RNA sequence: AAGGUAUGUAUCAAGCUUACAAGUUAUGUAUUUACUGACCU
RNA sequence: GUGCUCGCUUCGGCAGCACAUAUACUAAAAUUGGAACGAUACAGAGAAGAUUAGCAUGGCCCCUGCGCAAGGAUGACACGCAAAUUCGUGAAGCG
RNA sequence: CGCUUCUCGGCCUUUUGGCUAAGAUCAAGUGUAGUAUCUGUUCAUCAGUUUAAUAUCUGA
């Protein structure tokens, strides 16, 4: 099998996150019929991260609580990691650990 | 060419079926269109084949083992539906479909002590009311005094329901079952709910025992009264207990 | 060195492989939008 | 086959000793299946306007690479399944 | 006859799936002579004017 490094690293953290929120409303939900229509609770947690970045409230209404705020702390989780990769590699770029084009032209827009 | 197209249509959506599996291994929409495909070829050994390894997969839903068995069942196959039948009850017990599905099935066939056998084995997982009415309507639809009565007292250990305590007082309105019948009753009065009543076994009973004569009715209502509800019954009934002892008697002047 | 001159199919040999198992018409206008004349440095 | 011992009588004949079972047997094949590349002709080019950086996920798809780097068009290949809402049928049970 | 559950069909969101820095950027036309078409818009009785016939003026 193969590493994560530094180009797949954002491309992992997705993954692994929508595993983990996947096998949590597969836990999480009682004994209905039908879980999420096979991928809805993802949408709405991409449209929260989508809405979180660009401040947009996404109060969505008429949605279970507990899906509600477990896409809260998800969507918090990510925000943390997030930001504080944009205040790591923004200090780097700053006194010049690295000089990778995507990496500043990506914290331009993180920041 | 006949042969050529026939064989190229069959052998395109089986390609197209395979690679559909192929990809995703768990949607199991899949194996159940392309094995009632295959059955729609109507002489077949590989659609079994397609829902034996399409469980492989996902034991774990009822929809699979259902349209399996239902296909099986569906065509004069009856020996493998039935061996397909004990292994889907005993992989998934706690699923009643499989059970009501399995037992109607037998009850098409000969009504043998192998589909009394399904049902005891049925009982034995001690399921709810549904499916134990259902096999002593079973029993009484085969007009069983013996075995009705014989499956029928493992039941109240189970569900003492009250619905269920009067619905044991059944020998009384199907048989008459006299002195037994009366220690049924007995067997009401001495369990749960001893100054509580849970406000109904005795109207039933006083319901019997009105339908009875006066042999000892004045007592369960009238003076068994030590075990009242704070007022030994609701307003809607006290009344109608006085004009329900009145006028079904020897009326002395 | 890769990062650019795509890849994906269908017929036609050496390379490599065993040398084996084997018997509602309509106007006036404000007003766009379309359209015409091989119109035009 | 050999060498040695008159060892038993002719150098010659004999006796004993020491040495003890190789080989995918072929220079062939009646031989064998022949896939890659190149040619031939088609198909043609990710993201809801256009030009497009990509990184992933899945496995009965691989190539280059020493690779637990990386690149192969994001390496390719990934499509209409609506479910629950209305209604028909049929079953199980109850009143 | 009524009531609850189960299964089959008649069916009313299904877009190529996910993630990055909304991934990233972009997107010039004239002048002339004429027409067609929308939108806006409004539509009391003589006498002569005029018109194929009709519809302005003036008259009481
Ligand atoms: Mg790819
Ligand atoms: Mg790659």
């Amino acid at each position: 099998a193969k590493t994560v490094t530094k180009q797949r690293v954002e491309s992992h953290f997705d993954l692994e996150l929508r595993a983990a929120v996947m096998h949590d409303i597969l836990d999480m939900m009682p004994e209905g019929i039908k879980q999420n229509k096979a991928r809805t609770i993802l949408q709405h947690l991409s449209e929260a991260w989508r809405c979180w970045k660009a401040n947009i409230p996404w109060k969505v209404p008429g949605l279970p609580t507990p899906i509600e705020n477990m896409i809260l702390r998800y969507v918090k989780a990510k925000a943390d990691w997030w930001t504080n990769t944009a205040h790591y590699n923004r200090e780097r770029i700053r006194r010049g650990a690295t000089v990778d084009k995507t990496v500043c032209k990506k914290n331009l827009g993180r920041l | 060419t006949d042969e050529e197209e026939l064989n190229d249509y069959k052998l395109r959506k089986r390609k197209t079926f395979e690679d559909n599996i192929r990809k995703n291994r768990t949607v199991i929409s899949n194996w159940i269109k392309y094995a009632q495909w295959e059955e729609s070829l109507k002489e077949i050994q590989r659609a079994r084949s397609i829902y034996e390894r399409a469980l492989d997969v996902d034991y774990r839903n009822i929809t699979l083992w259902l349209k399996y068995a239902e296909m099986e069942m569906k065509n004069r196959q009856v020996n493998h539906a039935r061996n397909i039948w004990d292994r889907a009850i005993t992989t998934l017990p706690r699923v009643n479909q499989f059970w009501y599905k399995y037992t109607y099935m037998e009850e098409m066939l000969g009504n043998v002590a192998g589909a009394r056998q399904v049902f005891e084995r049925w009982m034995e997982w001690q399921p709810e009311e549904q499916a134990w009415h259902s096999y002593i309507n079973f029993e009484l639809r085969y007009k069983e005094v013996d075995r009705a009565r014989t499956i029928y007292e493992r039941f109240v250990l189970v569900h003492p329901d009250v619905k269920n305590w009067i619905k044991y007082a059944r020998f009384e309105e199907k048989h008459a079952y006299f002195a037994h019948a009366r220690k049924v009753y007995e067997r009401a009065v001495e369990f749960f709910g001893d100054e509580h009543m849970d406000e109904h076994l005795y109207v039933a009973f006083a319901k019997f025992e009105e339908n009875q004569k006066e042999f000892e009715r004045v007592r369960v209502i009238y003076k068994y009264a030590l075990d009242r509800i704070s007022k030994q019954d609701a307003q809607e009934l006290f009344k109608n207990y006085t004009i329900f002892e009145k006028k079904f008697g020897d009326r002395r002047g």
